[PDB]
């Protein structure tokens, strides 16, 4: 047998069924909570560049899409759930993405508005803004999906061992 | 230091204070104020540009007719009709034409199809006498712009001074890059400074109903914009 | 409030809901008659490239298509409603352009032969050439549009105060 | 000087007199010649280059049936046939593989669908007995072909010797950019000189019938050319 | 020397004795071994890149339900749905979502629509009472990767670490250059050796049936491979 | 009347409408035979660029497609029906094409892999292997098509009258 | 090393498995494989020289 020695920079996408994301439903007009939380894993350094695909499809407990007006917004955090102005992205409304072709579709995928990075503990988040009178989300059928592996459309999540390289500190206090 | 981002017809960024929403005016054709943002104490100043920042605005009206013991299953319209970018089909559209909604029966009201040339549409279902409905077709022939506002009710200029018709608006194919809008001018403002986005049309649009099925504020906007912080 | 002095070449289109613009019902083997007449607004000076997009959206009475036969031209005028040979653009047919995605794909995105432009008193006509025995236009649903503003794909008709510019009674 | 117009299987620049049209012959399998331009006294010249200049040319035929009792739904055909670019659907082709009339019922006939495999087509109607029909499917198995003659019926050369087959002139999708057909072949010729657009199929094509509901003239052929004046 | 072959679940020029299928586990959630190959003794070694090998997987399921009186016309389901690559409409998308077939009456079940929101799908027929049904719907929910067998059930490595989801697998419409999908990883191996395609996900897939119409095994998987003869 | 004095090199296709084109049914587990047999005219040359656009179009004798298991295979051969392992090109499966879109998209546009030339008298043919339990082919349906003509996609095949050029002959020998 | 056998149409120095046969068709006139010998595992190589090797075949 021979496997290729990959480089450390791996190409990678984030999803719900991983160790390091979590969620919980949420109800309406209630904006302080991740409806889903990330967070880095121990000796990992992620990073996600600016013309990285995002891809939020949450739901209706009934099974429906929720109200367009509904608004998205990932943020990242400071440690300890404590958020920052600066460095956050994808301030989107929940309508205007089509999800039967959204991440398709090169037109409809959605892109990131600056780069960003992920330090070994950090934390990054995901503001859900509902208009009352309205049903609220369901974790069993939401999801968010980032980055684009297995295309040669849209970009990928860059992840590294933070013990391989030398100046991986370097870069994490680069930020 | 500098950020993208979208703000709607609600909340947002602002908090729902500093927006304001209102309809328009039939009788006279008079060049009303629809929306209007007020940059709050918080922010710096907000900036605007053409061909950079996308857009997204999508309104409607509503109508009322009388449930009768004849299968009428169409209703005419006081407002020139299309189709969602054109499609003589219902559900292939980026979104519905027009939707209908029964009082009595609390439920929705699918649509077949309709001429598209006359004030008219189908109805796929069979309204029984004496049921209230109401309906909330797409709108057409008018006109939207903008124009800024010194914190006094006093203007000073205007952004572009040629007018986009919201008819042409529903036509394009909206949430595409390359064939996304992208209107002209370059706008700035400060702090409670304000950016009224104004509506010239006949048909009586609405922002609010509690009775809409697919979600609660019937229309919607949503533009991009630029911050400093 | 702060806004920019953007250039005096300003991208615009055209349709059917403006001062400058008319049109007029058309019934069958007609082609003197313009269906659509265009003319100069006043101090102004409209530019239309080659690469312009082109648009006509005719119907029937009843809401119908015509017959694809039908043949659509636009041509430029002389004063006095005059037509000419030269500085005629778009000879086309009614068919061949699906108007369900006409502007909204570049590919069926019809666009003009050869550069144009309109003085400050000019005319561009439309003329349709519909066979015999066939359903007569109708104003009512009828419609043109040309230029590709809000859109990276397509060109835009560009327009010009005549008052600015100190050349542009040169370059008329 | 130079223009780059359209012409058509009538009239627009020409004038209807120097056009004519014609059908073919079934039984003499011939090379004959189906449409033919005339450059009028006006102008000055014509050209015609290949790879520079589009073209369409959509033909059909025309057969009939009997109507009887039992529920027929379906009718073969005496020429090959598939759908409009490939596809099972109707009303997604670029235009309607098929198209039916009842004499006697003065209305268009929907088309559900079709093998493609042999000379079949399906009817969505339940027409009567004793009633007429009319239908005009698609064409295939042919061959087209360019001449020039010199004002006496006497030719002097071919534009391009291989013949292109109408079967992939329909299997393309047409009117597309990129995808748009381009024929090989540099002519020109000047007063009163004829170019024959020609046909060597089996089938009895049509240009007239007066009872088509899509338009009066059923086939249509639609190509550029450059002009001096 | 070298040469770009596919491979299948069955045969091909394995022989279909050094294939080997199976199903996944449902109560529990593991890293089931749903297909393997191994390297015949005839060749010399296989490889296997990413970026430079196309791929396809089709994966299906199987439910079934109880005829009644009532005019059901609608099932619900155990598994998570949407449309082949994204559509509200049938036998537009790349292939069926869903099939049906009726135990009594021997044939093919057209579909119309779905929900496609909550574990929802529409039936165009109207089964009888008591009669049985079987239905083979799309799958979602999981997530496919590799691992290498170094003869003996004794893995020595992984392709590629992270899972790929089967949910996005059918997301992207398949079989498109530039839109197909290829995975990461270099692997290589040579005689004996053997290469798991492994799953992980909650419903449960099928490979045989033996009354599926479309076809006579169900699911399907077509991987590029490069081999040394 | 006035015609260009178009090249020698004239740009072609080829289609089962031809005289020096023939085709025969196919049964099942049948590699041996031609489905279709080509062969280069008198005192012609034709050349098949590497960039060839190939398009065979099967199907079953109920109007059918068939098992995309199966395979294609276009083969150069010497003459006398002998075939020759190197110069083949297009070693396909008849899957994964896309028959409505195939030759009209670029996309699905299958190229050849190798340059090819023909010489007067030389064969190409194309081998077909089905699995067997399975349908076989029909003639009256099947189609080949090699060459783009008519679009700015796509390459178109050469061809050249052997008497015109001195060096046809130089090139035959080449090969 | 080299030597010079006999093989066929039966078990032989194979073993009965990397032969196999299979009879002609005759509606279809058409160049069938009636007989087929694949070299197995355990050789290096085979050699097949005309003019030098003999034949039968009944």
């Amino acid at each position: 047998p021979e496997i290729g020695n990959n480089g450390a920079e791996k190409q990678i996408s984030l999803h719900k069924g991983q160790p390091f994301i979590d969620t919980q439903d949420v109800g309406a007009a209630d904006p302080n909570t991740p409806a889903v939380t990330i967070e880095g894993p121990s000796d990992y350094v992620i990073a996600i560049d600016a013309g990285t695909p995002v891809a939020p499809e949450f739901r209706d407990a009934n099974g429906d899409k929720l109200d367009p007006s509904t608004r998205v917004t990932i943020q990242k955090c400071d440690k300890q759930g404590n958020p920052l102005g600066d460095g956050i992205v994808f301030s989107d409304t929940l309508g205007r993405f089509e999800y039967s072709k959204m991440r398709s579709d090169p037109d409809y995928m959605r892109k990131t508005t600056t780069s960003l990075m992920i330090d070994e503990r950090e934390i990054v988040k995901i503001f859900v803004e509902v208009p009352p009178n309205a049903n609220g989300m369901d974790a069993d059928n939401s999801r968010i999906t980032i980055g684009d592996d297995t295309s040669d459309y849209g970009k990928a999540v860059g992840i590294v061992e933070h013990g391989d390289l030398s100046p991986a500190e370097s870069k994490a206090v680069r930020q | 230091q500098t950020q993208e981002y979208t703000i709607n017809h609600t909340g947002g960024v602002l908090g729902d204070s500093y927006v304001t929403t209102a309809s328009n005016q039939t009788s006279p054709q008079r060049e009303t104020a629809v929306l209007s943002f007020e940059c709050p104490r918080k922010f710096e100043e907000i900036n605007y540009v053409g061909q950079r920042d996308a857009t997204r605005f999508v309104p409607r009206t509503t109508e009322s007719i009388t449930g009768s013991a004849n299968d009428d299953t169409v209703v005419d319209l006081t407002a020139n009709i299309q189709p969602v970018a054109g499609e003589e089909v219902i559900a292939e559209q980026d979104y519905p034409v027009a939707v209908a909604y029964n009082v009595t029966q609390g439920v929705e009201v699918d649509v077949v199809d309709a001429d598209y040339a006359a004030d008219t549409v189908t109805l796929g279902t069979n309204p029984a006498d004496g049921d209230e409905v109401k309906v909330w077709p797409i709108m057409s022939d008018g006109d939207v712009q903008f124009r800024l506002i010194n914190q006094f009710g006093q203007e000073e200029g205007r952004v572009y001074p040629w007018s986009t018709p919201l008819y042409r608006w529903h036509d394009f194919p909206q949430l595409k890059r390359g064939r996304e809008i992208n209107l002209h001018g370059s706008a700035s403002w400060s702090e409670n400074e304000t950016l009224e986005i104004l509506l010239d049309a006949p048909q009586a649009l609405t922002w609010e109903d509690s009775d809409y099925p697919r979600g609660q504020y019937v229309t919607t906007l949503e533009q991009d914009v630029e911050i400093t912080l």
